[PDB]
C-alpha cells in the first residue's frame, strides 16, 4: 504493501524515487598538528639518544674492564719481580760478608799464632 | 625484505653449517652453483638470504665467527662447505676459554671490530635489510661472549633494526663442564636487553628427545643437531617462500611479544627423526616435542604460531588448531584475543610429505631460566670457580646484577598468570 | 561530477586493483587503456588513444603494488600514480600515522592534488583501507586528516574492512581499528563497512569455495562496490553526486556506518539456470545470510533506507517486491522517521569478470542500510581491545613510535561515546 | 697450540728422559729424530729431515743430563737444550734457589725464550720436579718466578713427585718440600703430584717387580704423563684439550692439586667397564691417601683407544649408584669425558703389555691433604729443634723464612679442609 | 765430583798406604799401571780419587806429609810404594817431637806451605774439586799437630769446599807417649771447629776388637791398621762406584749433622779379621762391632747410614734395617723422621761375597770425650807436662780454652736427649 510513490528524477539511463510508507511520529578540522606529527618525531629521537648513550656506556665500562684487567696483571708483576730482587739480594748480602765472617775464626787463630811463635822469639 | 646472519663459534658455527645446508636444499643450490630445482617459486625470497654474486651463483649472507681455527676449517671441509664468502670468515686464533668473560671482553673484543665490519660491509650493502638472526651456544665461550657482546655492538650501530637468535641454552646432560651456568645466567642478561626475539633451544631437551622418544643409544652432536636444523628451517619458512602472509620478522616480532622483556620462544617440531594432521598436531603441541625442556603445563601460552609444509588442505588445519584451544581451552591466556595463528606453506622439507613447526611465547619457560639460577647460586654461592671470571678482570657484583636480573625475568613471567 | 579514488595498504590496494578490473570491463576499456553513460566521473581522456584511471595507490612496502606494474593493467596506471614506500609499517598504527606516514605523505598529497588540478570541479574521495593493520588504519587516518585541510568540503567516503578471525588478523589489529576510527571519524563523511567474515562466509556457502583467496573475496566486494558507486559512473538518479550520500545514508553526522546487503551471488555453472524475480533478489537483501557486516537487524533499528537496482528492472515491480516484506519480513524503523526506501534503478546490466567463480546475472540489488546494530560490531572489535589493553597487552610498541598512553585511552573514550549514541538512538 | 717441557734435577729430568722416549715411540719417531694428526704441540719440524723435541733439561751435577747425551736419543736433542752445572745442590733448597741457581738460572731462562721465540702462540709450560731434593724444590723455585716474569699469562703445569720413605728420601727432603710448594704456589697454576711411593707400590704388586729400579717406576709415571698431555699432541674429534680440563680441576685458585688414577697396568707376559672401575680405587691411585675420607669438586676420565662413549656413559652411570660417589656441596657432580682414538704404545723393553683401552681419572678431593699433613709433621718435628735449619741459614737464608713458609702450609690445610659443607 | 787426599805422619801415612792398597786393588791398578781387572764399572768415579797421567797410568790424588824422612821411606819402599807422584812427598827433616806444638806452630808452620802450595796444584787443577779428606793421629805431633794446622789452613784458602777427616783417636790401652791426652784435646777442641764430617777411630777400640774378639795376641801395628783400612773402603763406596745415590760427600754432610758442631761419627764394620746378612746386621749394630770405643746404648742415634757390598738382595736388607728400629725403637731419636738410610752397591772387597759398614752419629761417643778430657784433667791438674809447650811458646790458657772449649761439646751431646 500500500504504496504512494514520490517521482524524484527519471534520466537518460536510469531512475529514482522514494517510496514513504508510513508517517514518523514526534520530534572544526585545524591544520594545527601536524606539530603533534612532530611530537612523536620529537619522544623517538630521545627514546633512542637514550639506548644510545646507555650503550655508548655499555662499551667504556668494557674498556674499563679490560684495563682493570692488564693494569691488574702489572700489579702482579712490579709486586713480585721485588719479592726476588729483595731475596736473591737479601741473600748474596746475607752471605758475602758473612761467610767472610767465617775469616774472622782465621785472621784470628793466625794473628795469635804468629803472636806466639813471636813468644819463641822470646829466647834470644 | 633482506636478512644478514651470524654463526658465531663451536655450536653456533655447526648449528648453522647444518641450518644451510638444509635451506639451500629447499631452493636447490649446489655446493657452489646456483639453481638445480625442478620447483619455481624458491627465488622469490632467496633475496632474504641471498646476496648473489658472480656468474648466476648463489653466496649466502653470512657471517662466520670463532675465536680458534678448529671448527671453521670443519666447514670449509664438508657440508656445503664451497658456499660462504671465503671474506666472510673471522678466525680467532687464541683460545676461546670456554669461559664468557674471555669472549665477551679480552680475547673478544679483540675480534669484535674485524665481524662489525663485516657485518657491516655485508647490511650497508644489502638494499633494505630487515634485521639480523644469530646463532650460538649459550654456555661456554666465544660463542655465548662474543655473540652477546656482537649483537650489544650491533644494537648501536643499528637501532632501528630488529635482532633476531637461536640460542643453545646448555645443560647438565650432554656436555659437563663446572662453569656454563655462568657464561649462561651471564648472556641471559645479556640477551633480555639486546634482543627482540630468541629462540630458546634446550640441549637438555634435544637429547632427552634422542632418548625418552627415538631410543638413539648415543647421541651423536650431528643428529640432535639436526633436530635444530630443521627447526630452524621451519621457523623461518613464511620469511623465505611463501604467497600468505609476508612477515617482517618484525611483523612476528611485533606480534609475538606483548611484553618488552624480548619474551623467549620454546620451538618444537612435527615429524621427528632420520602423518595424519591430526597426529601432526597432538604431536606439535605435545610437550615431548618441545626443544625447550619445560612442560607446557605449569604455564600458559601468551601467543603461539604455528606453520606447516606440504600438500594438506587447510580445511583441516583451520579447524584442527582452533581444536586444540578447546580440548585445552585454560592453558592459553584469557586475555590476548587471537593468539594462536597458523599459515600454510605447500612445500616439503627433508623427506616428509607433511610437517609442523611451531612457536610459542610460554611460561612455562620459567621453569628452563629458574633451573640455570640454580645451578647458578649452588655455585656462585660459595663464590666457585669465579676466580676465572674475577681474574679476568671483572667484578665480583657483575654476577650478581645478572643473577638479580635473570630472577627478575622469572618473576615477570610469574607475575603473568593473572585475571 | 569528477571523482578520486585513493587505495592504502595491501587491503586497500588488493580491493581497488580488482575492482577497477570490473569497471574496466563495465565501461568496457582494454587493459592498455584503450576502448572502441559519461563514466568519465572516474577516468580522463587523457592524449589520445588512453584512459586513465582517477586513483592513487599508497603502500609502504613494495610487493602489492608492485605486481601492479607486474600484471596487465601494467599499462591502466601512469607511472607516478601508485605510490610505494621501501619499509612496511608493521601491523601497528603508529608506524603508520607517524614514524613512516611522515615520509610518504608529502609525497602522496601532491599526487592527489595532480589528477584534481585537473578537474573542473572535482567532488569527491574514495578512499579504501583496513580497519587494523599497518598502514591501513594509520596512513589512511593521517591522510584524511590532511586532505579535510586542502580540501575542506568535498566528500570523503571511505570503504572499511572489519578484520575478522578467519581472514586472517592478528592480535593486535582490534588495536588499531579502534585507534584509526577514532581520528578518522570526525574526518570521513560517510563510512561502508564490509565484514571480511561476512564475505568470506558468503564464498563458504554460495560459491562452494571451501578456503577462499583474497581474490576470492575480493571480487565479491568489487561487485559491492561497483554497485554503489554505479551510480555516479553512469548518472541517472540517487547517489548521482558525492554529497546524496549524506543526504541518503547518514541522519546523523557521526560519519554513519552503513550496511550492504548485495543481490544474487550465484556461482557460475549455474549460469543457466531460470533468472531470479525482481521480488526474489529484492528478499534476499533482508537476509541476515546475505549481510555484508556480521550482525543483524531483528535486534536493531533502521533510520535509513536505500535499494540499488541493476540491470532490467521496472518500478511498478520493485514496489510490489517492496510490498511484500512490508507484509512479511521485520519493517523495524526507528520511533522519529517515515520508513524510507529512496530507491535506484539502473539501467545497465551486471557485467562480471570472465575468469571468476559468479555467474552473468540480469538484475541485481543492493541494499544500503543504516541500522543501529551495526555497532554489534563495533563491540566485538571494543570488547578486544578492552581485554588486551587490561595489561597493556602490546601497547608499548605504540610508545615506542612515538605514542601515548594517553592516546590509546582517549581513543577508547570516543568509542565507548559512539557506542552509546548508537544504542542511544533507540526509541 | 705450542709447548714447552722443562725438567729441572735429576727426578725432573729422568722423569722426563724416559717419557719423551714413549711420546717418540708413540708418534713414531726414530731415536735419531726422524721419521716416516698433529703432534706439533711438543716438536719443530727444524731443517729437513729431524724433529728435536720442545724441551729444556736442567740440572747442576751433570751426570743424569750427561747420559743423556750419552744414550741413543744423543740425537734427539739440540747440543744446546740440555742445561748442566757443574756443581750439585746437596739436597738443600737453599743453594737450588739461591746460591748456585742464581749462577745458570739467567742461562737457562735464554734457552727457553729460544723455543719460543719460535713459536707463533706458544701456549705453555710443563715443568717436571722433584718436592724434597736440591735443586729440584730450589732451582724450580726460582725458575717459576723468573717465568712468571717474562711470560704472565701462560700456563705452567708442574708435575711434581711428592717423596716417599722407600723410594729413597733424606731427613732434610720433608724441609725442601714445605719450602718451595709455598714460592711456587702463586706462580703455578695447577700441579700434578705423583705419589713415588703410591707407584713403587703399584709395581711391587701388579707387576711382580720385587725391588723396583728409578727406571721401573719412570715407565709408570711416563705413561701417565702421555695420558695427560696426550690431549694437546695429537686431537681426534672426541676431545683432548687440558686448557678446559683443568677449568673443572681447580675450582680455587690455589694451583690445586689432582690426583691421577691410570687404567690398567698389567705386567706382559679388560671391559671398558672393568678399567673405570679400577680408577675408583686406592690400589690404583697415584698419590697415597683415599677418598672414602675426602670429598671430590673436579672430575675427569681420560680414556684412551679404542672406546665407544655408550661404553663409556653407560660406566658411568652405574658409578653413581652402587659406589661411594663424593662430590661436595657445591659442584655439579662433572666428570669431564675425553677420548682419543689412538691406542696406548708402550716400550718394548719394558714390563707392561700391549693394551687396547686405557683409562686416567684426574681427580681434585680434598683428601690430598693428607698428603699435605704427612710431610708438615715430619717438617714440623724436626724444625722443633731446628733439625738442620742451619744448613740453609748458611747459604744466606733466614729463620723466618722457614718459618713463613710453614706458616703458609697451615693455611692450606685448612682451605683444603675449609671446603667441608 | 773429585777429592784429593792429605795423609799426615807416622799414622796419617800408614792408614793411607793400606788405604790406598784397597782401593787401587778394587778399582785394578799395578803399582804403577794402569787397569787390570776383568770387571768394567770401577773406572766411572776412578775420577773421584785418581788424577790421571801419562801413557794410560793412574797416580792417586795424594799429598803426602810427615815431619821426619822415616815413615815416608817406609811407603816408597813396600806396598803399592811406586804409585804417589814423588813430588807429592813432603820430608820434614828435622824432629816431630809427638808434641802437639811443634806440629802446629814451629816445626810445623816451616813446612805447611810447601804442603800448602802442592794441595793447590793438585785441586787448583782438578776441575770441580769437590773436598780434601785427610788422615792423621789424634794424640802424638806431626800427624796431630801439622793436621789440625792443614785443614785450619785449607779453609779459607778454600772456605767453600768440605772437610773430611779420619782420626785416630789415642788411647791409654796401646799408645807410645803418656802426653796424647793434651795433641787429642787441643786437636779435638781444633777439628770441632774447621771440618764438616769427621770419623772418630778409637785404638782403644781398635785394639779392644782384635782381642775381647779375635784372640789376636800381640797386635802389629800391622793388622788394627788393616782394620781401619777396609772401614775407610766401605765409608767411601758411594763415593766411588756406583749407580744409586751419587753422594756429593757434603750431600752426605748435609744429611748426617743435624748439628753445625761437625758431630763425630763411629764407624764400624761387617765380617770382622783376615754371612747371612741378618748376622751381618747384628754384627754391624753390635757394640762390640764400632771402629770408636763406646757402646751406642748410654747414647741415642740422632743419624745412620749403612752400605752394604756384594750381590746379595735389597729385598732382605730393606727389611732387616727396617727391623733393627724396631727390635731397638727407643735408641733411635724420635724427632728426625728418616734417619736410617740403607745402600747396595754389588763388587766385593777384600776376600768376602758380602759385607756391610756403618756410620753412626751417635751422643754414645760423648763418652770417648769425656774420657779423654780426663786424662787431661788428671794431668792439666798438675801443669804436668806442660813445660814442653809453654816451653815451645804457647800460653797456659791456651790449654784451659781447649779443656772448656771440649767440655762445651761433651754438653751439647748429653743436651740432646731431648723431647
Ligand atoms: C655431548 C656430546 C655428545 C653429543 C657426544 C659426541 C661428540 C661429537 O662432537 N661428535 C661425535 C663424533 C664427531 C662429532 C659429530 O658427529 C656427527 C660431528 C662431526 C659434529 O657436528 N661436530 C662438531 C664440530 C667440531 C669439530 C672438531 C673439533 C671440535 C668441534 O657426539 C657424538 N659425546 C662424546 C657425548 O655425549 C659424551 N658425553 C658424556 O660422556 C657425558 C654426558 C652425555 C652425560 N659427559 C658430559 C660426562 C658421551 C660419553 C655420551
Ligand atoms: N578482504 C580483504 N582483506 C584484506 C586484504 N588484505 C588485508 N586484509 C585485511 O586487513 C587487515 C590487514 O591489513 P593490511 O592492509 O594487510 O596491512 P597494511 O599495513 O595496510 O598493509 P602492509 O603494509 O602490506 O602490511 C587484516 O584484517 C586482513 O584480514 C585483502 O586483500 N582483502
Ligand atoms: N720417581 C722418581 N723419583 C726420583 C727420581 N730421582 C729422584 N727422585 C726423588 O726425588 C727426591 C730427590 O730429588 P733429586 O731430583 O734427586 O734432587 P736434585 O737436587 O733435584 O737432583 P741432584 O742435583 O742430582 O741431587 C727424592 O724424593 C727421590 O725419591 C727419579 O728418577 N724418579
Ligand atoms: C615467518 O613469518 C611469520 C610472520 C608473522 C607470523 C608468523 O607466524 C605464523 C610467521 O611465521 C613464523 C605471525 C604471528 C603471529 C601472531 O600471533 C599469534 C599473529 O597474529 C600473526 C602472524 C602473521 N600474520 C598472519 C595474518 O598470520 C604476521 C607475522
Ligand atoms: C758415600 O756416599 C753417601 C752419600 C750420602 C749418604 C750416604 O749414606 C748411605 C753415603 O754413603 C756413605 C746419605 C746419607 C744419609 C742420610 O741420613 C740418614 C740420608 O738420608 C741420605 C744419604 C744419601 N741419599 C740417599 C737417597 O740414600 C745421600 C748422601
Ligand atoms: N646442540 C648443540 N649444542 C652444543 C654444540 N656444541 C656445544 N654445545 C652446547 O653449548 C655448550 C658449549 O658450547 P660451545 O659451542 O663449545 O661454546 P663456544 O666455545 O663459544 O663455541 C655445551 O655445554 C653444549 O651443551 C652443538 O654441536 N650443538
Ligand atoms: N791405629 C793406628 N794408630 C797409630 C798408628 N801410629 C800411631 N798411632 C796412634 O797415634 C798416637 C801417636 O801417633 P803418631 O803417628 O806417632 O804421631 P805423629 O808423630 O804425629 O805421626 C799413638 O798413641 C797411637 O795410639 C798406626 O800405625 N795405626
Ligand atoms: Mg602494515
Ligand atoms: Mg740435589
Amino acid at each position: 504493501a500500500d504504496m504512494e510513490v514520490i517521482e524524484l528524477n527519471k534520466c537518460t539511463s536510469g531512475q529514482s524515487f522514494e517510496v514513504i510508507l508510513k508517517p514518523p511520529s514526534f520530534d572544526p578540522s585545524l591544520e594545527e598538528i601536524q606539530k603533534k606529527l612532530e611530537a612523536a618525531e620529537e619522544r623517538r629521537k630521545y627514546q633512542e639518544a637514550e639506548l644510545l648513550k646507555h650503550l655508548a656506556e655499555k662499551r667504556e665500562h668494557e674498556r674499563e674492564v679490560i684495563q682493570k684487567a692488564i693494569e691488574e696483571n702489572n700489579n702482579f708483576i712490579k709486586m713480585a719481580k721485588e719479592k726476588l730482587a729483595q731475596k736473591m739480594e737479601s741473600n748474596k748480602e746475607n752471605r758475602e760478608a758473612h761467610l767472610a765472617a767465617m775469616l774472622e775464626r782465621l785472621q784470628e787463630k793466625d794473628k795469635h799464632a804468629e803472636e806466639v811463635r813471636k813468644n819463641k822469639e822470646l829466647k834470644e | 625484505r633482506e636478512i644478514v646472519h651470524i654463526q658465531a663459534g663451536q655450536c653456533g658455527n655447526q648449528i648453522g653449517a647444518k641450518f644451510w645446508e638444509v635451506i639451500s636444499d629447499e631452493h636447490g643450490i649446489d655446493p657452489t652453483g646456483s639453481y638445480h630445482g625442478d620447483s619455481d617459486l624458491q627465488l622469490e625470497r632467496i633475496n632474504v638470504y641471498y646476496n648473489e654474486a658472480t656468474g648466476n651463483k648463489y653466496v649466502p649472507r653470512a657471517i662466520l665467527v670463532d675465536l680458534e681455527p678448529g671448527t671453521m676449517d670443519s666447514v670449509r671441509s664438508g657440508p656445503f662447505g664451497q658456499i660462504f664468502r671465503p671474506d666472510n670468515f673471522v678466525f680467532g686464533q687464541s683460545g676461546a676459554g670456554n669461559n664468557w668473560a674471555k669472549g665477551h671482553y679480552t680475547e673478544g673484543a679483540e675480534l669484535v671490530d674485524s665481524v662489525l665490519d663485516v657485518v657491516r660491509k655485508e647490511s650497508e650493502s644489502c638494499d633494505c635489510l630487515q634485521g639480523f638472526q644469530l646463532t650460538h651456544s649459550l654456555g661456554g665461550g666465544t660463542g655465548s661472549g662474543m655473540g652477546t657482546l656482537l649483537i650489544s655492538k650491533i644494537r648501536e650501530e643499528y637501532p632501528d633494526r630488529i635482532m633476531n637468535t637461536f640460542s643453545v641454552m646448555p645443560s647438565p646432560k650432554v656436555s659437563d663442564t663446572v662453569v656454563e651456568p655462568y657464561n649462561a645466567t651471564l648472556s641471559v642478561h645479556q640477551l633480555v636487553e639486546n634482543t627482540d626475539e630468541t629462540y630458546s633451544i634446550d640441549n637438555e631437551a634435544l637429547y632427552d628427545i634422542c632418548f625418552r622418544t627415538l631410543k638413539l643409544t648415543t647421541p651423536t652432536y650431528g643428529d640432535l643437531n639436526h633436530l635444530v636444523s630443521a627447526t630452524m628451517s621451519g621457523v623461518t619458512t613464511c620469511l623465505r617462500f611463501p604467497g600468505q602472509l609476508n612477515a617482517d620478522l618484525r611483523k612476528l616480532a611485533v606480534n609475538m611479544v606483548p611484553f618488552p622483556r624480548l619474551h623467549f620462544f620454546m620451538p618444537g617440531f612435527a615429524p621427528l627423526t632420520s602423518l595424519t594432521v591430526p597426529e601432526l598436531t597432538q604431536q606439535m603441541f605435545d610437550s615431548k616435542n618441545m626443544m625447550a625442556a619445560c612442560d607446557p603445563r605449569h604455564g600458559r601460552y601468551l601467543t603461539v604460531a604455528a606453520v606447516f609444509r606440504g600438500r594438506m588442505s587447510m580445511k583441516e588445519v583451520d579447524e584442527q588448531m582452533l581444536n586444540v584451544q578447546n580440548k585445552n581451552s585454560s592453558y592459553f591466556v584469557e586475555w590476548i584475543p587471537n593468539n594462536v595463528k597458523t599459515a600454510v606453506c605447500d612445500i616439503p622439507p627433508r623427506g616428509l610429505k607433511m610437517s609442523a613447526t611451531f612457536i610459542g611465547n610460554s611460561t612455562a619457560i620459567q621453569e628452563l631460566f629458574k633451573r640455570i639460577s640454580e645451578q647458578f647460586t649452588a655455585m656462585f654461592r660459595r663464590k666457585a670457580f669465579l676466580h676465572w671470571y674475577t681474574g679476568e678482570g671483572m667484578d665480583e657484583m657483575e654476577f650478581t646484577e645478572a643473577e638479580s636480573n635473570m630472577n627478575d625475568l622469572v618473576s615477570e613471567y610469574q607475575q603473568y598468570q593473572d585475571a | 561530477r569528477e571523482c578520486i579514488s585513493i587505495h592504502v595498504g595491501q587491503a586497500g590496494v588488493q580491493i581497488g586493483n580488482a575492482c577497477w578490473e570490473l569497471y574496466c570491463l563495465e565501461h568496457g576499456i582494454q587493459p592498455d587503456g584503450q576502448m572502441p553513460d559519461s563514466f568519465n566521473t572516474f577516468f580522463s581522456e587523457t592524449g589520445a588513444g588512453k584512459h586513465v584511471p582517477r586513483a592513487v595507490f599508497v603502500d609502504l612496502e613494495p610487493t602489492v603494488i608492485d605486481e601492479v606494474r607486474t600484471g596487465t593493467y601494467r599499462q591502466l596506471f601512469h607511472p607516478e600514480q601508485l605510490i610505494s614506500g621501501k619499509e612496511d609499517a608493521a601491523n601497528n598504527y603508529a608506524r603508520g600515522h607517524y614514524t613512516i606516514g611522515k615520509e610518504i605523505i608529502d609525497l602522496v598529497l601532491d599526487r592527489v592534488r595532480k589528477l584534481a588540478d585537473q578537474c573542473t570541479g572535482l567532488q569527491g574521495f574514495l578512499v579504501f583501507h583496513s580497519f587494523g593493520g599497518g598502514t591501513g588504519s594509520g596512513f589512511t587516518s593521517l591522510l584524511m586528516e590532511r586532505l579535510s585541510v586542502d580540501y575542506g568540503k568535498k566528500s570523503k567516503l571511505e570503504f572499511s574492512i572489519y578484520p575478522a578471525p578467519q581472514v586472517s588478523t592478528a592480535v593486535v589489529e582490534p588495536y588499531n581499528s579502534i585507534l584509526t576510527t577514532h581520528t578518522t571519524l570526525e574526518h570521513s563523511d560517510c563510512a561502508f563497512m564490509v565484514d571480511n567474515e561476512a564475505i568470506y562466509d558468503i564464498c563458504r556457502r554460495n560459491l562452494d569455495i571451501e578456503r577462499p583467496t583474497y581474490t576470492n573475496l575480493n571480487r565479491l566486494m568489487s561487485q559491492i562496490v561497483s554497485s554503489i558507486t554505479a551510480s555516479l559512473r553512469f548518472d541517472g538518479a540517487l547517489n548521482v553526486d558525492l554529497t546524496e550520500f549524506q543526504t541518503n545514508l547518514v541522519p546523523y553526522p557521526r560519519i554513519h556506518f552503513p550496511l550492504a546487503t548485495y543481490a544474487p551471488v550465484i556461482s557460475a555453472e549455474k549460469a543457466y539456470h531460470e533468472q531470479l524475480s525482481v521480488a526474489e533478489i529484492t528478499n534476499a537483501c533482508f537476509e541476515p545470510a546475505n549481510q555484508m557486516v556480521k550482525c543483524d537487524p531483528r535486534h536493531g533499528k533502521y533510520m535509513a533506507c536505500c535499494l540499488l537496482y541493476r540491470g532490467d528492472v521496472v518500478p511498478k515491480d520493485v514496489n510490489a517486491a517492496i510490498a511484500t516484506i512490508k507484509t512479511k519480513r521485520t519493517i523495524q524503523f526507528v520511533d522519529w522517521c517515515p520508513t524510507g526506501f529512496k530507491v535506484g534503478i539502473n539501467y545497465q546490466p551486471p557485467t562480471v569478470v570472465p575468469g571468476g567463480d559468479l555467474a552473468k546475472v540480469q538484475r541485481a540489488v543492493c541494499m544500503l542500510s543504516n541500522t543501529t546494530a551495526v555497532a554489534e560490531a563495533w563491540a566485538r572489535l571494543d570488547h578486544k581491545f578492552d581485554l588486551m589493553y587490561a595489561k597493556r597487552a602490546f601497547v608499548h610498541w605504540y610508545v615506542g613510535e612515538g605514542m601515548e598512553e594517553g592516546e590509546f585511552s582517549e581513543a577508547r573514550e570516543d568509542m565507548a561515546a559512539l557506542e552509546k549514541d548508537y544504542e542511544e538512538v533507540g526509541a
